[PDB]
């Protein structure tokens, strides 16, 4: 009686999925993550302690979002005995940023926590920033309360008229002020106070804040942006870097002022001027083209065919597990279906059918 | 949104409404139809006050009865909710039909609420505020500073604006809340107090406190102006017996005795001095009581009596001041051997209680006193101030509350009694001697309301049995059901805590109060609770000394300390404008989120008009059964009264109001659907009570629950803060719990 | 505040406090300002964010606590005092800050007015803790019993203020001045001692009270509504996104800077059909070893080529003397700084930049004429042995300055010519 318990469950999840848009959704993003490492954190209540996890999902989640949205630079503060800590700087590396957290690894979590001042010192980070980049805050939070030294309505205003968007992800239960920030930055939407129920619940939370955020109609900031590629030159003779000012094999050939750099998706340090691939501006293109879902034709009605068209097995036979492409009209098995709508972004049944 | 009754169009204010909402109006209009009364229970977690003043509005509008509107409740924070929504409600209907139909509705309150006189409003004790008002508008000032501009007697500005606009003029129609009346008296220099006494006839709703409905003193001049054939509605009054109580019971210290006896000797040699000076006025005022005028007779209605009415009208004396009294010597003489006779009897060893027939067959045995002078004593004592113009009263406060005294009890027998004991406190240095006059029923002062009104509705969030009001009071009811809470999910989830962390049981008696392991337990989940707790919670300990004492010890201990590292503490201060302060103080910091802490007593000034909310209401620390004290002779002479009239069980009445204690401490966290909380039961012997509990209360009270220790009690909490943590998709309650217009149109037709 | 381009640039004292913190910002800046002498507000012009990044590092500050809450009493009592716990006492308590600066200047030593301080009544009562009689504190410190008494009364003035009466108890209580009842019980009212006096437990309540009341006036720095207050959300609206879908209209431009036919793709579709279900032969495929062995030549030539590509696959080890390798780094690094700056001058573009360009644009000369003369130095100090390959490391710093100087060369003459 599994099966009817997974088909109910399926459904359950497939009502939130049912409608999938093409909103316009942020590509040069800005990304902060502020940590506490506290008292609260210090609790081994889930195993080994909150702190460890929150390191481990951190590295994970630099690491996904370096992968899928290079086009953002990121910054990490630290929240410790009452101060908060800058501890990384917004920067295109993520490795600069894994060895900070490798060094928040071994030092100590303790303290108490004060939004009021991460906020503020990340609002001051997040200065200045260009109007096209979407500035928006990842917050990880422990307590149930807040010692601050004044005001946090003060700042929620700024934070509203300077166009940055926040979203926490408490650890016990939920907390009104935090209920208040989320409500107030996201336009009054309840999306964005998430609690986990346990750690496979914190992946899966970490894993949807990998993904880009759409935008909204009023917010409208739509022009241009000048770009450009460099090249690549690989050199015998070792190279002074324009960066680091230290001697380089190879290296991109800057485009406009023909200096060197050592590493992309990066901005110029001579004519300061962006510089990518169209690999990175592709990279982000199954969110410009987003997937339809696949339906499962039902075990009732007569069938098309009887085994994968894509992973070419055999479909097993009480239900018919047979999700089909409407874009295509050609059914599928659950792992391809799985493997298209995740890994892959395309259809190859929409690749065959000719338009 | 708006729909229609079978002949009643009906406007809700909100696209959304409650099945539990449509079958409390619909009951609510069957008794509306049927005429009489009806006793509604339904779970006060739903909206409540929008939909009976919806249904009532909608009532006068369609019948051509136009009958008036009664509401009342306990206090001002009542009176301004009750406000504040009727505004939104009016202009809701406002906006829906495109006009603003005629309406008047306002609320009824003291000076010292209201009187916008800068100078007689930096007082504190509203007696003294009413008394400077009166001693600067009372009519008598006027005539005086009229004859004589030169004299240095001021007059009210705002009352004298209105004298000179009239009582339509007063106000635009609708409905205007406390601080739009104090914005618009302040812009218009208008005494709001007046204002209220000018709206009486005129407002289509009137709502005031149970007592201007009970007391007899503040109750005549609202029958003065009232119709009879208005509609009559009660809301949580389940603890209105206490009212009903302290309407007709009364207390002898031996100060307010001295103060007595100075103002009788102040008032004597006034009256000597005014008859050396000038008998003339108190010979008029001898021939007018020889015609045996009355205070109506010849007081107007700018000038207020001084000793006000004690008694109901219903039962007042209307006949002539007998002569033993009548000349002013010799009332002086009167009331000065009625204080000596006070304190012969005030010398007791023991505890005295007899009959008050017995006291006056016991008065007229030793003096020479009879029942009629002792029922006119308060009539002839406010003639006599009258005539006298002694208006500095300060001496006089004390026999004002003599003459009630011995109005009183010489106007009832039945179902009242006189305790004399010779400590007013029993733990002290020295015992002090105290008379206590009690009234054993309490059903007296409903009979005017009663037999006054026919369409009178008595309903509530937390009474329960539902037939023990009828048992306790003489009255019946149209028909008596209540209603259950229609929840989609589970929202409240209460626990039974009959044991600490180490399994042992905890108790609220004051025998084992100072047991330090029943302290430790409490001290434990209390620092428990309050370390998982994210945003507010309240702690109602039964009694203030119970607080004090483990408080302190706690404070020894400085397990306060480490409260503090989580959440502010706020304790329930005597005054009531320091815990104001205090609970603005907890307002504010669940609103920034630092979280704080409540301590109020159960019976204390908190639990009776204020809501908690989403972050104020939580969870709670209800500490033990709230047992009234149990070597209270007042209390032992109520039982036995309403044992023999009733036949009720002493023991179980007391559970009784222990119960409805709890049930309105606990009433106070749930405002919408989507709220949630958990409630405790800090005491062993509660498991044996959720028969006795409110229905809905404890249908979500289960089986597991009953007997719960610390451990699984913080496991469920967490679980639940997990649970309440998450979002919710709307098909699972668009039809069974949330009604849209065709929700309500397809169940209507069902029922069809 | 400081938060401007002007204030950042003003605060010297900040400059210097970063300079000091790091080593190669002094490296650059002696460089730059000291040896090249570039306008120095120029030079922090790059670096402000990162001067406002060390302005707001420095500026934070913690929130009010109960320090007294965390002082523990601890045979023998050791002091271990913490100065910022110190300074946290002194702002939580002017009146110990003044006992502290009108006796520790004047009469004894800090560590024996903290013992004197733990040991007296004022520590007690300023926490949680009830005055006794018994106790006999320290006299110095509680002479100031009465001067916190009359402050714990100034206070108290100040933290008066209006009630809203939508939840003011005192107009609630207030509601009917005429009560007469009987009096309420000694349970449930607050209780007294023997002779009438209270306990206390009253005023230790209101004081903490009266830190609560602190607390949140602290947070209440410099640093009608019913109408919102009653709403009902829970019977209202829910709210849905305004977010913009896209779409997106598909027409690319073809890539800029013989035909087959049906028949004869058809014929030779036939023939080659016929060809395989004819004949495969496996044994064919061997070559002529002549052609394989002209395959084999460009094979093994690509092979040498992509292997000389690999064969040049901290930084680099290098055989220069370590001194001239930091002197050239250095010129590399401040060549870098001119040539940067340089061309924020240009991008700028305003008539304004015009003297600021033609300076950058003298400096950038100078450069390249010191770095012609670095290259004498090495010539003249190596025979040319490895001062080839220090012209190649300053090499391509080089050609991109002087195609910078072409540029400007250039536009001077669209310009100006
Ligand atoms: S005249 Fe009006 S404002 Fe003055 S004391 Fe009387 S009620 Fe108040
Ligand atoms: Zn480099
Ligand atoms: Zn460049
Ligand atoms: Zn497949
Ligand atoms: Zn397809």
């Amino acid at each position: 009686a599994s099966l009817v318990a997974s088909i109910v469950e399926a459904r359950k999840k497939r009502t939130a999925k049912k409608n999938i848009t093409p909103y316009q959704r942020g590509i040069i993003r800005s990304l902060i993550l502020t940590l506490d490492c506290s008292e609260a954190m210090l609790e081994k209540d889930l195993r080994p302690n909150r702190h460890a996890m929150i390191i481990q999902y951190a590295i994970d989640f630099v690491h996904e979002f370096f992968d899928q949205n290079p086009i953002s630079q990121m910054g990490i503060i630290i929240m410790r005995n009452g101060l908060a800590q800058l501890v990384s700087q917004v920067s295109g590396n993520p490795q600069d940023h894994i060895d900070a957290l490798k060094s928040i690894r071994k030092q100590e979590p303790k303290g108490n926590p004060s939004l009021q001042n991460a906020l503020e010192m990340a609002r001051g980070l997040l200065l200045p920033v260009p109007a096209h980049c979407t500035r928006e805050v990842l917050i990880v939070f422990g307590s149930l309360s807040t010692t601050d030294p004044g005001d946090i309505h003060q700042t929620i205003d700024s934070l509203v008229s300077e166009k940055i968007r926040v979203k926490v992800l408490g650890l016990s239960a939920q907390v009104a002020i935090c209920k208040e920030l989320c409500k107030a930055t996201n336009y009054g939407d309840e999306s964005f106070y998430k609690i986990l129920l346990d750690e496979t619940h914190l992946k899966e939370l970490f894993n949807e804040a990998v993904t880009p955020l759409p935008v909204n109609k009023i917010n409208k900031g739509f022009t241009l942006v000048k770009m450009g590629f460099p090249t690549r030159i690989f050199e015998d003779t070792p190279t002074f870097c324009s960066c680091h000012s230290k001697l380089v094999y190879g290296g991109y050939f800057c485009p406009n002022c023909h200096s060197k750099v050592c590493s992309l998706p990066t901005v110029c340090p001579c004519c300061d001027l962006m510089l990518i691939l169209s690999t990175h501006l592709a990279r982000s293109y199954h969110h410009l083209m987003p997937l339809k879902t696949f339906a499962e034709v039902p075990t009732t009605e007569k069938f098309r065919s009887e085994d994968c068209f894509s992973c070419q097995s055999r479909f097993p036979i009480l239900t018919s597990s047979r999700y089909r492409c409407e874009d295509c009209k050609q059914e599928f098995c659950v792992d391809c279906d799985v493997f298209i709508h995740e890994i892959l972004h395309n259809c190859p049944g929409c690749e065959s059918k000719p338009v | 949104m708006k729909f229609y009754i079978d002949d009643l169009p009906v406007l809700f204010p909100y696209p959304k409404i409650y099945p539990e909402q449509y079958n409390y109006m619909c009951d609510i209009k069957k008794t509306l139809d049927v005429g009489g009364n009806s006793i509604l229970e339904m779970p006060s977690g739903t909206g409540k006050t929008v939909s009976l003043l919806s249904l009532t509005i909608a009532y006068q509008m369609h019948y051509p009865e136009h009958r008036k509107i009664i509401y009342c409740s306990r206090t001002m924070s009542e009176i301004e909710k009750a406000l504040v929504e009727l505004e939104n409600l009016m202009d809701y209907r406002t906006k829906e039909l495109g006009y603003q139909e005629d309406f008047r509705g306002l609320g009824l309150t003291s000076r010292k609420n209201l009187c916008l006189h800068p100078e007689v409003s930096k007082e504190r004790k509203g007696t003294v505020v009413d008394e400077k008002c009166r001693r600067m508008t009372n009519g008598q000032a006027k005539r005086k500073l009229e004859e004589d501009p030169e004299a240095n007697v001021e007059l009210c500005e705002y009352h004298e604006n209105l004298y000179n606009i009239e009582v339509e003029d007063y106000l635009p129609k609708g409905v205007f809340s406390f601080e739009k009346l104090l914005k618009y008296c302040e812009e218009k220099t208008l005494c709001p107090y007046f204002i209220v006494r000018r709206m009486i006839s005129l407002c289509n709703i009137i709502i005031y406190s149970y007592h201007y409905l009970l007391d007899p003193k503040i109750a005549e001049r609202v029958s003065n102006e009232v119709s009879k054939d208005s509609i009559v509605i009660f809301d949580e009054a389940h603890n209105i017996d206490n009212v009903c109580i302290e309407s007709l019971s009364l207390d002898l210290t031996t100060d307010a005795l001295r103060r007595a006896t100075r103002g009788a000797n102040a008032l004597d040699e006034r009256i000597s001095e005014v008859r050396k000076v000038d008998s003339q006025k108190l010979q008029d005022e001898y021939e007018k009581l020889v015609q045996g005028l009355h205070s109506a007779d010849i007081l107007t209605d700018q000038e207020e009596p001084f000793v006000e009415t004690p008694v109901l009208p219903q039962d007042l004396l209307t006949e002539a001041i007998p002569g033993n009294i009548r000349r002013a010597e010799h009332f002086v003489s009167f009331l000065k051997r009625l204080i000596e006779y006070l304190k012969t009897r005030m010398k007791v060893l023991h505890v005295i209680s007899e009959t008050p027939k017995s006291f006056l067959q016991h008065l007229k045995q030793l003096t020479f006193i009879e029942r009629k002078p002792l029922r006119f004593c308060s009539e002839r004592l406010s003639l006599l101030v009258r005539t006298l113009e002694v208006t500095e009263v300060e001496d006089f406060t004390a026999l004002k509350d003599i003459a009630t005294f011995a109005t009183l009890i010489s106007t009832y027998e039945e179902g009242f009694l006189l305790i004399i004991e010779p400590y007013e406190i029993e733990n002290a240095a020295v015992p002090n001697p105290i008379m206590r006059f009690t009234c054993l029923d309490a059903s007296i002062a409903i009979k005017p309301v009663f037999e006054r009104f026919s369409s009178v509705i008595i309903t509530s969030g937390t009474i329960s049995p539902l037939d023990m009001y009828p048992r306790m009071l003489n009255f019946k009811t149209v028909l008596q059901k209540s209603y259950a809470m229609t929840l989609a999910k589970k929202s409240f989830l209460p626990m039974i805590i009959t044991k600490g962390s180490d399994q042992v049981a905890i108790s609220s008696r004051f025998e084992i109060r100072n047991d330090p392991s029943i302290v430790r337990n409490y001290g434990s989940m209390l620092v428990e609770f309050a370390k998982i707790t994210p945003d507010g919670m309240v702690v109602f300990f039964p009694s203030y000394l119970y607080m004090e004492s483990i408080v302190s010890m706690w404070q020894t201990m400085g397990i306060l300390d480490e409260v503090w590292k989580h959440k502010l503490i706020l304790v329930e201060t005597p005054d009531a404008q320091e815990t104001s302060l205090a609970l603005e103080t907890y307002r504010k910091a669940c609103s920034n989120g630092r979280g704080a802490i409540l301590l109020s007593v159960a019976r204390g000034k908190v639990s009776e008009g204020i809501d908690f909310d989403h972050q104020y209401g939580r969870t709670v620390l209800m500490i033990g059964i709230p047992f009234q004290y149990t070597e209270s002779r007042i209390l032992k002479a109520r039982l036995e009264f309403m044992r023999e009239n009733y036949r009720i069980r002493e023991n179980d009445f007391l559970s009784f109001d222990a119960m409805r204690h709890a049930a309105q401490c606990l009433g106070r966290v749930l405002r919408g659907k989507d709220d949630y909380g958990v409630m405790v039961l800090a005491d062993r012997r509660f498991s044996r009570k959720r028969s006795q509990l409110p229905k809905w209360i404890a249908q979500g009270l289960s089986d597991a629950d009953l007997n719960l220790s610390t451990d699984m009690a913080i496991s469920n909490t967490k679980q639940f803060l997990r649970t309440m943590a998450q979002p919710t998709d709307p098909k699972d309650q668009e039809g069974v719990s949330v009604w849209s217009y065709e929700d309500l149109i397809k169940h209507q037709n069902s029922r069809k | 505040d400081s938060l401007s381009k002007e204030k950042l640039l003003t605060n010297l004292k900040l400059q210097q406090s970063l300079l000091k913190g790091n080593k190669v910002l002094m490296k650059v800046f002696q460089e730059t300002v000291i040896n090249a002498g570039l306008p120095p507000s120029e030079f922090w012009s790059t670096r402000i964010p990162l001067l406002r990044a060390f302005a707001l590092s420095t500026s934070q500050k913690v929130g009010p606590y109960n320090v007294l809450s965390t002082i523990k009493p601890v045979n023998k009592v050791n002091v271990n005092l913490s100065r910022e716990k110190i300074l946290n006492i002194f702002e939580n308590y002017p009146i110990v800050k003044k006992a502290y600066t009108d006796n520790v200047p004047k009469n004894f030593k800090e560590p024996e007015f903290w013992a004197r301080f733990f040991s007296s009544k004022l520590f007690r009562k300023l926490r949680g803790e009830k005055i006794m009689q018994n106790d006999r504190g320290d006299v110095i410190i509680d002479r100031y019993l009465t001067l916190d008494q009359e402050f714990d009364r100034k206070d108290d003035d100040m933290l008066l203020h209006p009630v809203k009466k939508i939840i003011d108890l005192d107009g609630n209580i207030q509601d009917d001045p005429v009560v007469r009842g009987n009096r309420p019980d000694f349970t449930m009212q607050p209780g007294v001692d023997i002779n009438g006096n209270s306990d206390g437990t009253v005023d230790i309540l209101k004081g903490m009270n009266r830190l609560s009341e602190k607390m949140i006036m602290a947070l209440k720095n410099e640093y009608n509504d019913e109408r919102n207050e009653l709403k009902i959300d829970d019977l209202n609206e829910s709210y849905k996104t305004n977010y913009a879908i896209i779409h997106l209209k598909r027409n690319a431009h073809e890539k800029t800077t013989l035909k087959v036919s049906n028949q004869q793709m058809l014929q030779q579709l036939s023939l080659v059909m016929d060809n395989l279900i004819n004949k495969l032969d496996l044994n064919q495929v061997v070559p002529n070893n002549e052609v394989s062995n002209k395959i084999n030549k460009r094979v093994i030539t690509a092979i040498k080529i992509n292997a000389k590509q690999a064969k040049h696959n901290l930084e680099v080890k290098s055989t220069l003397p370590i001194d001239l390798l930091e002197s050239c780094r250095m010129l590399h690094t401040t060549c870098c700084e001119f040539l940067k700056h340089f061309y924020i001058h240009f991008q700028s573009g305003e008539q304004k930049q015009a003297s600021t360009v033609k300076k950058l644009y003298n400096h950038l000369k100078d450069c390249i004429e010191k770095l012609n003369e670095l290259f004498q130095d090495v010539l003249n100090g190596d025979g040319e042995s490895m001062s080839n390959t220090c012209t190649a490391y300053l090499k391509p710093v080089l050609n991109s300055i002087t195609l910078a100087t072409h540029k400007y060369d250039e536009y001077f003459n669209e310009y100006n010519n």
